[PDB]
């Protein structure tokens, strides 16, 4: 093999620049799994998992990297992995008991997962404080305090055309089962992506007319027909649904508390969801 | 016809009518370049 | 080993199919009935596969278990004239299959939609047409691209070039055109995140202001945070759907060179000017 | 309706008419020593 | 839009891709339909060659066999016209009309390809019915490209390119892949030999390889064939990773280039101006002159055997190389 | 029966936004902002306002002059006919120099516009880069955009203008045209041996195609975690949610590893620059270093060999 | 006319003029290049 | 005039005509380059 870009008898520019990139490529790897590893590392490896039956860290490889330290805009400094997220977690006594003793079987939850916060029903340790936007405004907030939103992005096709326009205030919610739950009064809306997040609804299918409750717009089917149907929870369920602690805010925490319940409904709304097909 | 203007925004339909006349008036004269009766630049017989 | 926020999430249910009896994680691994069907395609399918290399050549590059002849159509070949790459056909096509009923199962555990075993099924259907759909409809197995790492790029460069100008198929071109579009919204999605995540050294970490702000200041349009993975799960999903439907209709469809496709735009009565 | 008023207006516009009349003037002396370089438009026999 | 059923036969190596795919509905069934060739006629008595005054090509025919050719070859180009295509009135002896002259030509070479390139088209040969399908002139001919002159400062500049042409199978490809290769002999390969470059020795540009390519989509559209029938495209230049046909293919180039250069381009200066192209050039035979989308022209219908006069002697100074390939022995000025 | 997350039912309409206020240095934006309803279907509804810089006016002057001289000269190629460059819009182009001019500069009907409107058309690219450098600066963020589409650029000058200056020669470059550079693809492969066999242009494919898988993992992941709030990806980086932890136990579990909802995003990221770059190298080594990439397959032992099925031809001229 | 400037802003309407006016004087120089009779810079004969 | 900086804003004006005209110096010079007649540095006779 002779010409330009031979090196040696055999070896050429061509072929080591491809090992000059494949080192490279390694490094990247490595590199990007460490990234992967700032949140839930080290590993919790419980005591069925090991002969010496205690609790370990595990690393695995790449090990974790150094921990993260982000700016916050307000005036905070938050390190990733947190220290607070990771110290609830195993902290918590969970209202669920394995099928089997050994490592890998699933959970049994004991009391309402939905409620407890099992699976599809867990939540995320998240800050209780509710955002802010870069002006300083509440970030969700509904279109009662937030009155320069209005429903529908065109006027002319909410007006004449109002089904795929719809404005879902004063239709009824109706649960997996056809329950009527209630109706919703309010929308809340994001002043950061300029969504829909939730659908105030009150009780009064299933409870009082003036208990406020929140539906969150992608667990609800809006539908032509004047009707929002919840496949995730049964319509009774909705009364167990966690309560905002101010009643015009909604905080981190609370949205996981909220979509957590509802997600819970996946496997646990109605007996049957949990069991396969066959 | 003056009442043309209550249901059209004039100040849009000016703008559109001024670029859609720009393609028009380019689309007509690149049509007559085309041609070799009416090439006023190449000069063919006629 | 488990995530520290993984335990309250390993809970009992979800499954299609083997309900309790599969219902555990190896490790980091759900298994499932799919995990346990996924795994023995994928190992019977890989050891045929290191058999076929052992009758051929162990080259990691050069291992190739080509399809049978098309003289043997529909029918199943012998084990070493393309019968290998039919029984690894079906092997793999449990394999994606099993493999896209496993994530549904995860998908219900977790309480999330469908939308991976969906889009995977896109890539399982694009998989299906060049190993079933199309040899089907040309009528034998052997237009099936072999089971090699380089070998199966000869196939590609054959079949392209039984057209003579795989370029100019429409369909392909469409596809490509995702296919490029999609890297380009990957490259500005994931380039966008990083930017307001890890933003100049001091400055605080921005919001979903400055990420709308940010495009509408470059092209003057922000697709927003959700309007982002809707478009970059549209634009591959259309990738894979197009690249499925480019290789379909070149041999059932369309038997001339795919520039000849494009005769019917010259002959367009609006602009024929002849 | 822009800030501008209708004294605003109008003396814009006299300058814009002038300002385009001069425009158009400059035009007209190039397509004048244009013509006697070389005419633009063919007779019957072409050029 | 086309639909199953389609006709597939197998090329390379299974698995390779490298496959034919037809459709049955799009084939002809006329076009390649070879006539019934004429009843033996009786070979006896004096040649056509004393009997008859003006003969100089069908000297050693009878005057049987001569008068059988004639019928055969009106019905091959001219059959709606009969004898008065090429002879005048009752004036049969009287080389004239035009035609007259390009059919004594046309019968030269007739007469010369299928007597010496059989490395080509085997023992099937041609015949005028092979290239002209019973009409006065083939439908598959072609004009030389037309060389409109440039301004050097103006716009607009196609390079033989970027323009959809039926010659480059309506790609934007260089239209003069025919006149570079079916009438010149630039050379066609554009793949270096070697696993590194050298510059100075191969350096091969792309607008050459598009023009390679332009000549290659027609190779293939004429005779209803691929890139795959005569390549394995994963390894283009290797000619053992290739079929035969692509050997076959080989002298069907330099044979086309034969006739245009040698036969078909001599009788320019006396055809009419109305058979003449857009540049003033007489049609000149392409791939699909004679397989009008087939492989084997007529079905491969060996048909010059029921028709000697139409087989020459074969020439001893024929080389097959001599003409651009190592040397310009068979081609003119 | 569930929301599937592909079109946004409800919508609310404020104010147009403005955006974040810019140093007072920049020039103002654009006072032309509109909502669409067709647009708020898929995500935001707003279109508009745009700014207008130095590096993006004049990143637009030199796009015009590269588009005008493109467009003037493909519609003379079809002699100024609006009828025919409709007819031959995919076939047309602005052809480069023939091989003769090598590098210099050529007439201007003859690959002369071409390098013009090559010329023109790499600088409002650049300027295009400074103009996505400085937003990000501007508003205070990474410059992660910027060199993602620096990254895009040196693909876009290694195949236009690196490679044919190291080939000795702009006939060795791309016209433009849309078939005719599909051409030149076409011909790039043929000349130097089937392109299949470039290594960099496998890895560019590699990542070409995990870009498509990533965007159709992370896409899917994060629209079937849309239930939980997981579009809101900046909030989920900083505050781990819900939606961050089953995106990630969903592939933990699926695959055995799982990246966090930051980290996909650096995966996305370098996923798609290496397509490009990998793509750029590998065009770069073609040509310079490697003659036929087919035959350098053969040397490495990576090119498989088969079996009989016809008799193989045998050059006639060997 | 003069009601024309309190209905558009006089700003937009100049760098639209203006935008136009420079591309297509840049249209109609190159179209003149493009001939052979107006080509001034290949001084060609008449 | 002096009125036409309380239309358009001179500080942007000004930059528009910078890289206004370095985008037609550029485009001017390269034209003639590709000109056989003008083409000062291939110096072809005139
Ligand atoms: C450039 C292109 C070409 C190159 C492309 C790249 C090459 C090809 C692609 C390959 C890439 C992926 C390869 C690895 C797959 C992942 C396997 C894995 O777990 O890796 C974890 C590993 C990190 O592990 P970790 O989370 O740190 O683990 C920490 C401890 O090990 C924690 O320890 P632990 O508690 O998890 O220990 C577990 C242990 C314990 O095992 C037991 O005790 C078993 C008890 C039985 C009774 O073993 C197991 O349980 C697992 C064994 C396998 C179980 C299989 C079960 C099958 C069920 C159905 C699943 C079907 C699949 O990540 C990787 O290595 C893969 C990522 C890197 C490549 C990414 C892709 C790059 C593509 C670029 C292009
Ligand atoms: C982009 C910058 C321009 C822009 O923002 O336009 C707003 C324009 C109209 O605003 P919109 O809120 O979407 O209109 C609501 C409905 O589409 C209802 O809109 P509409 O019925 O008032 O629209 C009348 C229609 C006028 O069209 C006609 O009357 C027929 C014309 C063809 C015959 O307008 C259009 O042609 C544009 C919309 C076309 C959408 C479907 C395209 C297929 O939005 C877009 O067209 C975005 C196009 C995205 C691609
Ligand atoms: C020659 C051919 C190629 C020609 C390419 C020309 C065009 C270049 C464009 C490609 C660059 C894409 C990446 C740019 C980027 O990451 O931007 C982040 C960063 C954003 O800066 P910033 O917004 O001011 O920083 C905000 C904070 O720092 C917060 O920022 P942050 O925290 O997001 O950034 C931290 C980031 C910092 O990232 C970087 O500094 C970028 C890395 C620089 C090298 C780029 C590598 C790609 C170039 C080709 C690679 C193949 C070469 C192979 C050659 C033969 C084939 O962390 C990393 O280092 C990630 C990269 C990890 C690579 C691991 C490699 C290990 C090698 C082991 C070898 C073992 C043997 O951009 C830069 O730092 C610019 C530095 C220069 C970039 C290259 C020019
Ligand atoms: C027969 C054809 C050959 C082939 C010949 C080539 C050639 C030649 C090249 C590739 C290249 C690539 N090939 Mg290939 N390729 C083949 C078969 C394939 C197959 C397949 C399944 O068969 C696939 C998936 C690919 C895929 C790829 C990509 C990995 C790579 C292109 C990356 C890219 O995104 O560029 C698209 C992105 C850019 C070009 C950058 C864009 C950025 C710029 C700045 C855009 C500016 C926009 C501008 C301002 C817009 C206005 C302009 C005016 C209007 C004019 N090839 C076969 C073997 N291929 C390229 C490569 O990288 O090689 C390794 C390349 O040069
Ligand atoms: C359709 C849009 C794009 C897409 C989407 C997509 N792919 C996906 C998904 C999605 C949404 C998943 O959820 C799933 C996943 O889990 O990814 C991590 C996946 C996936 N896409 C993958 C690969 C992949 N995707 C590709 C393409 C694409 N995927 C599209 C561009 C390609 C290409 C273009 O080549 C590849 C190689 C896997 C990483 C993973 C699914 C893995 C899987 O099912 O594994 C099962 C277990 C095995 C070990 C497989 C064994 C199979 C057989 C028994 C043996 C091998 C047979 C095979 C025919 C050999 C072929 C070899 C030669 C071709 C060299
Ligand atoms: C990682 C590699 C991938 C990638 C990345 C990438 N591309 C990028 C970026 C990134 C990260 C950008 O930030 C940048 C961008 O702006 O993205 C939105 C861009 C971009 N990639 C683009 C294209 C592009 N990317 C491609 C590919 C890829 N991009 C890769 C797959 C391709 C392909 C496949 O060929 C193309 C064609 C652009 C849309 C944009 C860069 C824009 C640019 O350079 O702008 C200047 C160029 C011009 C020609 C100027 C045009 C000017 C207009 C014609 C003016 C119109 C007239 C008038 C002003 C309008 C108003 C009319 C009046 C009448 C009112
Ligand atoms: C008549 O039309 C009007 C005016 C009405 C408007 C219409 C315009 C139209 C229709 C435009 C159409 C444009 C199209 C279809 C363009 C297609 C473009 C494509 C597909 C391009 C694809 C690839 C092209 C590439 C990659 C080109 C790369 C070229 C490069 C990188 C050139 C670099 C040149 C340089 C850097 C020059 C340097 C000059 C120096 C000084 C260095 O030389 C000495
Ligand atoms: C293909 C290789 C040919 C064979 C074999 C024969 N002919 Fe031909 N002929 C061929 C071409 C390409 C042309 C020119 C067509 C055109 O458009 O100009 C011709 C022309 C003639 C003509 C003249 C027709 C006319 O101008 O009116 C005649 C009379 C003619 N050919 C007769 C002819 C005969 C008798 C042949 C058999 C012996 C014959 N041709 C063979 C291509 C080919
Ligand atoms: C519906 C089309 O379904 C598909 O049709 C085609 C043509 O009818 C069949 O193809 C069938 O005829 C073709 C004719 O070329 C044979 O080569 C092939 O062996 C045979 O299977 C497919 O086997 C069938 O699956
Ligand atoms: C956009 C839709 C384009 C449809 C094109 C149809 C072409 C039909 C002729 C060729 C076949 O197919
Ligand atoms: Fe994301
Ligand atoms: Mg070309």
């Amino acid at each position: 093999m002779e010409g330009t870009g031979a090196l040696t008898d055999y070896m050429n520019v061509a072929q080591m620049t491809l090992y000059a990139f494949w080192l490279f490529l390694a490094g990247l790897i490595v590199y990007l799994r460490m990234e992967d590893k700032r949140e839930g590392y080290p590993l919790q490896a419980e005591a069925n998992e090991n002969c010496n039956r205690t609790p370990e860290k595990k690393l695995g490889f790449p090990a974790p990297p150094s921990p993260k330290v982000f700016k916050l805009a307000d005036g905070r400094s938050i390190q990733v992995p947190r220290a607070e997220k990771t110290d609830y977690e195993l902290n918590t006594q969970l209202r669920a008991e394995p099928t089997a003793p050994w490592d890998g079987a699933p959970l049994e939850p004991t009391g309402n997962p939905m409620v407890d916060g099992l699976g599809p029903a867990a939540w995320a340790k998240r800050e209780d404080e509710p955002e802010v936007t870069h002006g300083g405004k509440q970030k969700i907030c509904p279109l009662r305090v937030a009155t320069e939103f209005e429903v529908g992005m065109s006027r002319d096709v909410a007006r004449f055309w109002p089904e795929i326009d719809p404005d879902p205030r004063g239709y009824q919610v109706l649960g997996c089962d056809g329950k009527v739950a209630g109706k919703i009064v309010d929308i809340w809306v994001d002043r950061g992506e300029l969504r829909p997040m939730y659908l105030e609804m009150d009780l009064s299918g299933v409870g009082s007319s003036g208990d406020r409750v929140l539906l969150p717009i992608n667990f609800a089917r809006v539908g032509y027909d004047s009707k929002v149907r919840v496949n995730a929870i049964t319509g009774q369920q909705f009364t167990d649904v966690p309560r905002l602690r101010e009643a015009d805010r909604i905080s981190p925490q609370e949205e996981d508390f909220i979509t957590g319940y509802f997600g819970g409904g996946v496997l646990y709304a109605v007996p049957g969801r949990t069991e396969p097909f066959l | 016809m003056w009442r043309m203007w209550k249901i059209l925004d004039y100040r849009r339909t000016v703008v559109l009518a001024h670029v859609g006349m720009a393609v028009l008036a380019l689309l007509i004269h690149f049509i007559l370049l085309s041609t070799e009766n009416f090439n006023w630049l190449q000069g063919n017989p006629y | 080993a488990m995530l520290d926020f993984e335990k309250k999430y390993r809970v009992r249910g979800g499954t299609l199919l083997g309900g309790d009896l599969f219902d555990f994680w190896i490790g980091p691994f759900y298994v499932g009935i799919f995990g346990v069907l996924t795994a023995i395609f994928a190992v019977l399918g890989t050891v045929l596969i290191i058999y076929g290399a052992s009758q051929d050549t162990f080259n990691l590059w050069q291992i190739s278990i080509a399809p049978p002849d098309l003289s043997y159509g529909l029918a199943l070949a012998p084990m070493m004239e393309g019968g290998l790459w039919q029984i690894i056909t079906v092997c793999a096509l449990g394999a994606f299959i099993t493999w896209a009923l496993r994530q549904a199962e995860i998908s219900k555990k977790l309480g999330m939609g469908y939308h991976v075993p969906v889009a995977f099924a896109v890539a399982i259907l694009a998989y299906a047409t060049l190993v079933v759909f199309r040899p089907l409809l040309m009528g034998a197995w052997g237009h099936g691209f072999p089971y090699g790492i380089l070998s199966h790029l000869d196939w590609v460069s054959n079949v392209g070039y039984q057209y003579l100008h795989f370029h100019y198929n429409p369909a392909h071109m469409l596809a490509v055109t995702f296919f490029f579009t999609t890297t380009l919204a990957l490259a500005l999605h994931g380039g966008l995140i990083l930017s307001v995540t890890n933003p100049k050294k001091g400055e605080p970490v921005k919001t979903a202001e400055h990420e709308n702000t940010f495009f509408r200041d470059v092209i003057g349009y922000s697709i927003g945070s959700l309007g982002i993975h809707r478009l970059g799960l549209f634009l591959a999903l259309n990738a894979g759907f197009w690249s499925a439907v480019c290789i379909i209709i070149s041999g059932p469809f369309w038997t001339r060179g795919w520039p000849e496709w494009w005769n019917w735009w010259l002959n367009v009565p609006i602009w024929s000017w002849g | 309706l822009t800030g501008l008023s209708d004294e605003e207006a109008k003396e814009f516009h006299s300058i814009f008419m002038q300002s385009f009349l001069i425009f158009t003037a400059v035009a007209v002396v190039a397509h004048f020593l244009a013509w006697a370089w070389r005419p633009w438009i063919p007779g019957a026999e072409g050029y | 839009c086309e639909r199953p059923p389609v006709d597939t036969e197998q090329k390379g190596y299974r698995g390779t891709g490298m496959e034919e795919v037809n459709n049955p509905r799009l084939r002809d069934d006329d076009l390649h339909l070879a006539p019934e060739a004429a009843d033996p006629v009786s070979a006896e008595g004096p040649r056509a060659g004393e009997i008859y005054q003006n003969v100089e090509v069908l000297d050693d025919l009878s005057v049987a066999e001569f008068t059988r050719l004639m019928q055969s070859m009106t019905d091959w180009v001219s059959p709606d016209e009969g004898c008065t295509y090429c002879h005048d009135g009752n004036d049969f002896a009287s080389e004239e009309l035009y035609t007259y002259q390009v059919s004594r030509q046309m019968i030269e070479m007739n007469r010369y390809v299928n007597a010496n390139w059989d490395s080509h088209m085997d023992d099937t040969g041609v015949t005028c019915y092979t290239c002209h399908r019973g009409e006065n002139l083939p439908e598959e001919s072609w004009f030389a490209e037309p060389t409109p002159d440039v301004n050097m400062a103006g716009l607009g500049n196609t390079m033989m390119q970027n323009l959809a042409s039926e010659k480059t199978e309506y790609t934007s490809l260089p239209r003069n892949a025919f006149e570079r290769y079916l009438l010149g002999h630039d050379d066609l390969r554009v793949e270096g030999d070697t696993i590194l470059p050298h510059l100075d020795e191969w350096d091969v540009s792309l607008q050459d390889t598009e023009a390679s390519y332009s000549l290659m989509m027609h190779m293939s559209a004429a005779t209803g064939s691929n890139c795959t029938t005569c390549h394995n495209t994963g390894r283009l230049g290797q000619w053992d990773e290739s079929p035969e046909e692509r050997e076959i293919s080989w002298h069907g180039i330099r044979m086309t280039r034969d006739i245009n250069a040698n036969w078909i381009e001599p009788l320019e200066a006396g055809q009419p101006e109305v058979r003449l192209g857009p540049t003033g050039d007489i049609a000149k035979v392409q791939c699909a002159t004679c397989h009008y989308g087939e492989q084997l022209p007529l079905d491969g219908a060996k048909m010059v055997d029921d028709y000697p006069g139409l087989m020459g002697e074969e020439d001893a100074d024929f080389d097959f190389l001599q003409f651009g390939d190592l040397g310009t022995d068979g081609l003119r000025d | 029966a569930e929301y599937q997350n592909i079109f946004t039912r409800v919508q609310v309409r404020g104010p147009t936004d403005p955006g974040v206020e810019l140093p007072a240095a920049d020039w103002p934006r654009t006072k032309g902002a509109t909502h669409s309803w067709l647009l708020g279907k898929i995500g935001d509804a707003q279109v508009g306002p745009i700014y207008l810089g130095t590096t993006g006016v004049m990143s637009i002057l030199f796009g015009i002059v590269s588009i005008v001289i493109i467009g003037m000269n493909m519609l003379a190629s079809v002699d100024w006919s609006p009828l025919e460059f409709i007819r031959q819009f995919f076939w047309v182009a602005l052809e480069p120099p023939p091989p003769e001019y090598g590098l210099s500069l050529p007439p201007l009907n003859d690959g002369g516009w071409w390098l013009i409107a090559g010329f023109t058309l790499t600088l409002s690219v650049l300027l295009w880069f400074a103009r996505t450098y400085n937003r990000a600066r501007a508003l205070g963020l990474g410059t992660h955009v910027a060199w993602a589409f620096a990254a895009a650029i040196f693909l876009f000058l290694a195949i236009g203008f690196i490679w044919p200056v190291l080939m000795g020669s702009w006939a060795k470059s791309v016209p433009f045209g849309i078939f005719p550079h599909l051409d030149w693809t076409t011909a790039f492969s043929l000349r130097y041996g089937n392109l299949y066999y470039n290594p960099f242009h496998m890895l560019s494919i590699v990542f070409l195609f995990g870009s498509a898988l990533l965007f159709a993992m992370h896409g899917a992941t994060i629209l079937a975690a849309g239930r939980y709030n997981a579009e809101r990806e900046i909030e989920q980086i900083t505050d781990r949610g819900t939606a961050a932890e089953r995106s990630a136990l969903f592939w933990r579990w699926t695959m055995g590893f799982n990246a966090t909802m930051e980290s996909i995003h650096r995966w996305g990221y370098w996923f798609a620059i290496l397509c490009v770059i990998t793509g750029g190298i590998g065009i770069l080594l073609t040509g310079t270093v490697v003659e036929n990439w087919y035959l350098w397959g053969v040397h490495h032992g990576i090119a498989p060999e088969y079996p009989e099925f016809f008799t193989p031809a045998v050059d006639p001229a060997a | 006319m003069w009601r024309l400037w309190k209905l558009y802003d006089p700003r937009r309407v100049l760098i639209g003029i203006f935008s136009w006016l420079a591309v297509l004087a840049l249209v109609i120089h190159f179209i003149l290049l493009s001939t052979d009779r107006f080509n001034w810079v290949g001084g060609a004969a008449v």
